[PDB]
């Protein structure tokens, strides 16, 4: 074999083995030189004394195929040398590995504590400690030899350069590179394989790495042209503030240049409100930030925001402010400061980089990912099989009939725990108190009658009853320490009842059913996760940690912030929120007391914590979880006709684009208030005759049946209701008109691959409603235990305005009301169940958990003042809950939808869901061979002078060099930056005029030779656009310069012709894969993204009257609002990916201090309605943001697995287009025949894996063409032939067999 | 005015003293006005409450 014969044909003259291990096993062989009675084939333990430790496993070593064991290669000092004999018998056996495994796991105790004197005399007992095991096993296999050396095994390279770091932090360098001396962590990794199955987890872990190369490439190029992109044009627009007037008549002067700019660069003439540490930011579009009325709006005074590190100004924070933007990482404050100074239409620049870049990029990451987890599992459980190859309590207590009361009896308990809050009555109090003793004293009665009917040898088996009875005996433990004002934890017990109920209700009976099963799979990944960000935490310690007190009067108020890296656990949870995907705000406050490399820090700990680790948790999820017959007949064919529902669908598009204009600002157009007033009219009775040319169509029975009638006989009602209203007195209700736009969902729903789309989520709804309901159980547990822990512990003294006072002077509610203060609560608070779930999504969605998070450690007793980290171990709640409540609960949402859309598309297709993956890779290579025809080749003219030009136009060295000119022009527009001299910018200018001249010739040449067939491929048309524009733009003397041509216009035509270099991706294969799978996905992805926008057009115009008049509180202001139809876009894209909804809640929720509307005076009042709020987010926020944005990851999995398959064994669309770019050069004309002395050099001249190698003739005999007149063949004989001769050689010629009865049935 | 008005018969309880809905004065001088009292349970642990005369 490879490795398993190769291993062993080194054995015969090159070098043998030496020893072997496999149950306390421990040999003495040689390379044949001397051996001395070891093994030729004895299985006995005879002859030596210590080789019968090496004879019983003769059947235990060859398990798999060699996995039991590790063999030395015994080639420089192995005989007649006793000290390597101890060497051998040092390093196999276990002993001497289990005490490396105490002594890192020892010495990684002594990490998470603060040093000390005593620490460093014990540092150096484990430095040598660690020599002790090089010395001996570099002893016992050589330093550096070609069979089994030292240095060849990747876990004593780890063991090597950490043992030599640790000579050089420990003899000089005591002052310079302290960062070397944080890496004698890496020696921890070695702790993987101490938990059992590791080598699953770690060689997926190692695969994926390795398989993204081709991926990381793609991402880095995209990321290159979106940077040069976001430079030109926002360079400079991050710095425009609002500056006040040169002062006219006053002082600094009359007015002079000096005077202006002197003036100008003051900050104290720079606008900011009362608070406001960043400085507001403006802009002169037509929907920009506004300035006061004293005030110009300019450009280029004073820093950019986030302390300068936000900014397009120069190619390095551009790189940094798109990666941040495809990571979603704080994404809504860079995209609310670009609508603020650029305008609202440059939404369209972030629609662009969230659609390729984190619907798409980052769903390639995941899909990898999952490729590689699978494969090592297939692996794992093929190897598996190998290993395969008194009487009347009866009566009473096994009563069906009496399961059902203790059922009532658990529904009640858990009701009475959830009912427990904070500030009750006295009688409420009693009434939960009194059935805490009925609830025990039923729980005791029947564990007893229980033991008497299935006396105690039976009743210890069920494992429910053994449960039950650790319930039993923690209830009479609390009735015991009742009055005891002791330790009194255990009352914390009484959550552990609501596990007991899972015995009734099924589904979450299976939920728990996996999770008991596959047990060892999520262990070796929550270890390995909890192992890397252990690592990570101990090297941002000891690199960063000492900045943040070193330099902490850099921070605002000279504090240190809440996010540092002063001691372990500050530094663990910094790293385990970049791996919950907020990497960017703890990266700015590192880069202001230290040096650059925090940035490769927090990217890495991103790479490998959110892209690899997180993803490897979604793939483990995956692999586990008679008039009046006449008239019937007229409107039968009027509802069937084609011209009638295009009428009908243009009249219900054109109503609800009149749906966005009403908004505020609606009075103020007197015109348009009539115009939408008889439209009311119109519908009201177009309703109602549609609905009864569709009740003789299709009868009483059949509509009133149908789920799309029923929503279309609800909106003739809600106009008829509205119509009777408006007829006799009271005003219409606006609710009811708005749903016509559910009308809208039936013609979306036949736009020629919503079929896909819409059947994977009518399917899904009722596996989401159940993952909905197991996920309220889960989070019930949660609620009561943060109810228990933080109700009424939230509220504090605060001042006047906003600021929260010293404990030093209110200490308590008594100290905060005698000096006239205010004792407020927090709006997140915990106070009671139905707050705690607010609370709780808050932290599982990532949005608004720091200020929760705040509350819950300065939290002390009620009536105290809370100071901050004050129980900094209740963290240890929220890591707890986010790892059971959002790694596993949330993503389980994608699992639905990727198994979902594999059936759904299997199904549109017409393929079966009987056939096997293997017969479907068959069936797919011969639906292809016959949608095949050739290409017919673009003709050469006759004139000399176009003739010539068409040969030129044709030649690849023509086609390279006019692909590197275009990678030349746009990496000089990467190193504009913004502040450049005027005489940088005169040679970037005539450096650019020198590429137009000769883009113009080469367009001019490919329309000279290469006539009309030009304008189809569709590069050739931008590769013109842009030279007409250029020389326009060069030319005409009198350039206008009113609304002319954008020089934005100009700048995104070079950027998007730097797209042809996805054609020239397509050698590499790893890259084609991959772009492949994009094109085939790029229609059912569209549609996707544009059920997206509809849905986003319902909770617009919804949105818009609710809450069109609120007062600006929390994220809404004068510029993001839902007053208008363009502004309610803007924030509900923002909403779709759930980024900054706490902000925007906080604001429609907000009903403190509002004004009520008064009728009379026409006043609509400002104020929240928080229960509408609710309903408004949450019902957004799973619609959009967990069925739908998880769908772009379902459609992605399923196209790219398709493609990577025909990789592997099927044939790769792009392998049959490389059958027609050589078929077409031996047959030019498409004359589809070419005869039989041409298919030698044919066959040669194909590529892998369709390539037929020379001798051809001895090759081309072997398979039957049938030949047509003249010696002429085919291209479907000749590729049928050629399909044929690849599933021959892959897996096997019987496999060859199956691959008939496709090309029959088919033809 | 003074701080600690009992406003009700003798024997009643003031703020922040346990109580059991019987023994709870009407109204209370406490921090610059007149308050009523009312006994209320908060919260003090898990599953416990400490009944208490508050104000509403
Ligand atoms: C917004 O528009 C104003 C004009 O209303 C521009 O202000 C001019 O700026 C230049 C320097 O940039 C000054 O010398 C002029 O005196 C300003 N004009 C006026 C009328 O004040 C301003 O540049 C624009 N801001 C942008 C484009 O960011
Ligand atoms: C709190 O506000 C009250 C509201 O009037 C202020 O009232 C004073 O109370 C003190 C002590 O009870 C009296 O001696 C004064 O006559 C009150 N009036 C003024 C103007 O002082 C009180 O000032 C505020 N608290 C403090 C500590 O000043
Ligand atoms: N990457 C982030 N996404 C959230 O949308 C943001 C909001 O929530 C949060 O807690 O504080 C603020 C900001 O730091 C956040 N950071 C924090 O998570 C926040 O703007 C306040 O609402
Ligand atoms: C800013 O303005 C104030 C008064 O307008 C002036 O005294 C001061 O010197 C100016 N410059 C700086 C750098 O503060
Ligand atoms: C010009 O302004 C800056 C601050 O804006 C100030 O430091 C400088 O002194 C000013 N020039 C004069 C002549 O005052
Ligand atoms: C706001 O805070 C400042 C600074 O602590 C304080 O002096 C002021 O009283 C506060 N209240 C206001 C301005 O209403
Ligand atoms: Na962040």
């Amino acid at each position: 074999d490879k490795g398993r014969g190769a291993n062993k044909d080194r054995d015969g003259s090159a070098h043998p083995d030496q020893a072997l291990e496999q149950g306390s096993r421990l040999p003495a062989r040689m390379r044949n030189i001397f051996p001395a009675e070891l093994a030729s084939t004895p299985l006995e333990d005879f002859d030596p004394f210590y080789k019968n430790k090496k004879t019983f496993v003769v059947v235990t070593k060859a398990g798999d195929i060699f996995r039991f064991s590790g063999e030395k290669s015994l080639w420089m000092l192995d005989p007649f040398t006793p000290i390597r004999r101890v060497a051998i018998s040092t390093m196999v056996q276990p002993i001497f590995s289990y005490f490396i495994m105490i002594t890192i796991l020892i010495h990684c105790i002594f990490m998470i504590m603060p040093a000390t004197q005593t620490t460093y005399i014990l540092e150096l007992v484990f430095l040598s400690i660690y020599t002790i095991e090089v010395v001996v096993k570099v002893l016992a296999r050589g330093f550096i030899l070609h069979p089994f050396a030292y240095l060849r095994d990747p876990w004593n390279w780890l063991d090597f350069l950490v043992t030599l770091i640790g000579y050089i932090t420990l003899v000089v360098d005591l002052g310079h590179l302290y960062a070397l001396r944080a890496f004698r962590v890496l020696r921890s990794w070695r702790t993987v394989t101490i938990v059992p199955g590791w080598r699953t987890i770690v060689d997926a872990l190692s695969l994926s790495i390795t398989s993204l190369k081709d991926l990381v490439l793609l991402l880095l190029f995209s990321l290159f042209v979106f940077a040069v992109l976001g430079l030109q044009i926002y360079m400079g627009v991050l710095t425009q503030k609002c500056v006040k007037h040169f002062p006219a008549d006053g002082s600094w002067g009359n007015f002079t240049d000096e005077r202006w700019f002197n003036y100008t660069s003051n900050s104290s003439h720079w606008y900011i409100p009362d608070d406001w540490i960043e400085y507001p930011l403006c802009g002169n579009s037509s929907g920009a930030g506004m300035c006061p009325p004293g005030y110009t709006c300019l450009q280029g005074y004073g820093g950019n925001p986030n302390y300068g590190y936000t900014s397009f100004d120069t190619f390095g924070w551009a790189f940094l402010s798109v990666f941040r933007l495809v990571t979603l990482d704080y994404w809504e404050d860079l995209y609310q400061l670009a609508l603020r100074s650029a305008g609202p239409w440059h939404i369209l620049f972030f629609i662009i980089v969230v659609f390729y870049g984190t619907f798409c990029f980052l769903n390639f990451i995941l899909a990898v990912v999952v490729m590689s987890y699978t494969h090592m599992v297939k692996r794992a459980d093929e190897e598996k099989a190998a290993e395969r190859e008194q009487g009347a309590i009866g009566a009473v207590v096994l009563s069906p009939f009496f399961e059902l009361f203790i059922a009532v009896i658990i529904v009640l308990n858990i009701t009475f725990m959830a009912l427990d809050h904070h500030d009750m009555n006295i009688e409420f109090e009693r009434i939960l108190r009194t059935g805490n003793y009925i609830f025990t004293s039923i729980y005791i009665v029947e564990a007893v009658l229980k033991i008497i009917a299935l006396s105690p040898k039976f009743y210890f088996k069920d494992s429910w009853n053994v449960f039950d009875f650790i319930i039993v005996v923690f209830a009479i433990l609390e009735l015991g320490l009742e009055g005891v004002q002791g330790l009194s934890v255990f009352r914390s017990f009484r959550l552990l009842r609501v596990f007991r109920l899972a015995k009734f209700w099924p589904t979450l009976n299976n939920f728990m059913s996996v999770m008991t099963k596959s047990y060892g799979a999520f262990v070796n990944v929550m270890y390995v996760m909890f192992l890397l960000l252990f690592i990570f935490a101990i090297i941002g310690m000891q690199l960063f940690g000492m900045n943040y007190i070193d330099n902490m009067e850099r921070f605002p108020d000279g504090d240190l912030p809440r996010w540092n890296f002063t001691d372990f656990l500050h530094s663990f949870m910094i790293v385990f929120r970049a791996l919950c995907g907020e990497w960017i705000e703890s990266m700015w406050d590192c880069m202001l007391v230290g040096d650059w490399s925090c940035i490769p820090f927090f990217v890495a700990v991103f790479f490998v914590g959110n892209l690899v680790i997180l993803n490897l948790l979604i793939a483990l999820l995956l692999n586990n979880y008679r008039m009046w017959s006449n008239i019937r007949r007229v409107c039968f064919l009027l509802a069937k006709n084609k011209y009638f529902q295009k009428f009908v669908t243009a009249v219900l598009v054109i109503t609800s684009v009149l749906l966005a204009l009403e908004d505020i600002y609606l009075p103020q157009r007197p015109v348009l208030v009539n115009i939408t007033l008889y439209v009311d009219y119109v519908l009201t009775a177009f309703f109602v005759i549609e609905m009864i040319i569709m009740l003789f169509a299709v009868g009483f029975k059949k509509y009133f049946t149908s789920k799309w009638y029923w929503l279309d006989f609800i909106v003739v009602v809600a106009y008829l209701l509205n119509f009777v209203l408006m007829c006799a007195g009271i005003e219409a209700l606006q609710t009811l008109r708005l749903l016509r736009v559910f009308r809208l969902f039936r013609p979306l729903s036949k736009v020629n691959g919503m079929q896909v789309v819409t059947s994977t989520l009518v399917e899904a709804v009722p596996h989401i409603f159940n993952v909905i309901l197991v996920g309220i159980f889960f989070w019930l547990v949660f609620a009561i235990m943060g109810v228990q822990l933080f109700a009424g512990k939230f509220y504090k003294c605060v001042d006047e305005n906003s600021t929260v006072l010293s404990h030093e002077i209110t200490m308590d509610r008594n100290d905060c009301l005698h000096e006239n203060y205010t004792w407020e609560n927090s709006p997140m608070n915990f106070d009671h169940v139905g707050n705690a779930y607010l609370s709780l999504l808050q932290v599982a969605t990532f949005k608004g958990w720091l200020q929760i998070m705040n509350d819950a450690i300065d939290s002390r007793e009620v009536h105290k003042q809370p100071i901050r980290e004050t129980n900094i171990y209740m963290y240890l709640y929220f890591i707890f809950f986010i790892v059971f409540g959002s790694f596993f609960i949330l993503k389980l949402f994608v699992c639905i939808l990727i198994d979902i859309f594999r059936q759904q598309r299997r199904k549109a297709e017409g393929l079966s869901a009987t056939d096997s993956r293997t017969q479907l890779i068959y069936r797919r290579a011969v639906m292809r061979t016959m949608s095949a025809k050739p290409v017919k080749r673009i003709p050469k003219p006759t004139c000399h002078p176009q003739s010539l030009m068409y040969d030129i136009s044709v030649n690849r060295k023509f086609e390279y060099t006019m692909m590197i000119l275009i990678i030349l022009n746009v990496a000089v527009m990467a190193i504009d930056h913004y502040g450049q001299s005027m005489e940088f910018s005169e040679v970037l200018d005539y450096l650019n005029l020198i590429f137009i001249i000769i883009f113009f010739v080469e367009c001019v040449i490919k329309v000279s030779g290469l006539r009309h067939h030009y304008f189809k491929d569709p590069w050739n048309i931008i590769d013109f656009l842009y030279v007409v524009l250029a020389i326009a733009g060069l030319m005409l003397s009198d350039v206008i310069e009113k609304y002319f041509i954008s020089p934005t216009l100009l700048r995104i035509l070079r950027i998007l012709r730097v797209g042809r270099l996805l054609r020239y991706f397509q050698s590499a294969r790893g890259m084609r894969l991959l772009l492949l799978a994009l094109r085939k996905a790029l229609r059912t992805l569209f549609n996707v993204s544009f059920l997206l926008f509809v849905i986003m057009f319902v909770y617009a115009v919804f949105g818009m009257e609710f809450f069109m008049h609120i007062r600006d509180a929390g994220a809404i202001d004068d510029v993001y609002n839902f007053k208008t139809f363009g502004q309610s876009i803007i924030l509900l894209f923002q909403l779709a990916t759930s980024a900054g909804w706490d902000g925007v809640y906080f604001a429609i929720a907000n009903e403190e201090d509002c004004r009520a509307p008064d009728h009379e005076l026409g006043y609509p009042g400002n104020c929240g309605s928080r229960a509408l709020g609710i309903a408004y987010l949450v019902s957004y926020l799973i619609i959009t943001c967990l069925v739908v944005i998880n769908m772009y990851a379902a459609v992605i999995l399923d196209y790219v697995l398709e493609v990577y398959e025909d990789s592997k064994e099927g044939l790769t669309d792009d392998d049959y287009d490389m059958f027609f770019e050589v078929w077409q050069q031996f047959d030019p004309e498409a004359t589809q025949y070419i005869r039989y002395d041409q298919l030698s050099e044919l066959l040669e001249a194909l590529q892998p894996p369709l390539q037929v190698q020379k001798p051809n003739k001895y090759k081309i005999l072997s398979m039957n063409i049938p030949i047509c007149k003249d010696d002429h063949i085919f291209y479907k004989d000749v590729l049928e032939a050629l399909v044929k001769d690849v599933f021959s050689r892959r897996g096997s010629p019987v496999e060859a067999g199956d691959v008939q009865a496709p090309n029959v049935d088919e033809a | 005015a003074k701080d600690g008005d009992v406003e009700g018969p003798a024997g009643c309880k003031k703020y922040d003293v346990e109580c059991d809905s019987g023994e709870c004065c009407q109204k209370q001088y406490l921090w610059y006005k007149w308050r009523p009292l009312d006994c209320r349970c908060l919260k003090s642990g898990f599953f416990s409450s400490k009944c208490v005369c508050r104000d509403v």
